[PDB]
């Protein structure tokens, strides 16, 4: 019941870490794009 | 405009995203069982 | 007591979960400017 | 420079982290009460 | 025991807003990077 | 090529995300051992 409780929140938790991984994702493809531009611009 | 490359550009960025939004949303439903 | 210290992490998660989200959106707006940005490079 | 354009899409974007912020103050906040 | 265990979720949400923090300092530098780029091309 | 302006940008926003991955990686090994 309560053990039953903080399992739940260990299942929220692990889902939370994985939304802060992929948008850690999302912002390495932006920065590699970004970078890409400077080239296009500077080229 | 160059669609192609706005394209491939957009869709990987935005299927991270959204891939995000919806593991929260996964962690607000299991929140909303306690 | 300790019902309540869950209770606790509870909300402390869910604010977590709302800086997510947020961030989220900050991410998505850069995204559109730097589209547009290259959009204006090419034109 | 055009400091308009800069002027709505920092702040569009500047708000967001910000509010991101506080939400993680918060969340540290509630976390010191245990 | 099960005190120990909310002890651990605490620490282990700590750390995911330690991760979200520094994720945000990734965006606002990136998004000053995109603004001095803006600035480079109306220059 | 400007490596040198590439690269400081690139280490400055890396290391933010390094350390990103690296509280969240923390976080799961806490998680595990419950």
């Amino acid at each position: 019941h309560l053990e039953g409780e903080v399992n739940k929140i260990k299942s929220a938790l692990l889902s939370t870490n994985k939304a802060v991984v992929s948008l850690s994702n999302g912002v390495s493809v932006l920065t590699s794009k970004v970078l890409d531009l400077k080239n296009y611009i500077d080229k | 405009l160059d669609p192609i490359d706005i394209s491939i550009v957009l869709n990987k960025i935005k299927s991270q995203l959204e891939e995000s939004k919806e593991w929260i949303r996964r962690s607000n439903k299991i929140l909303d069982s306690i």
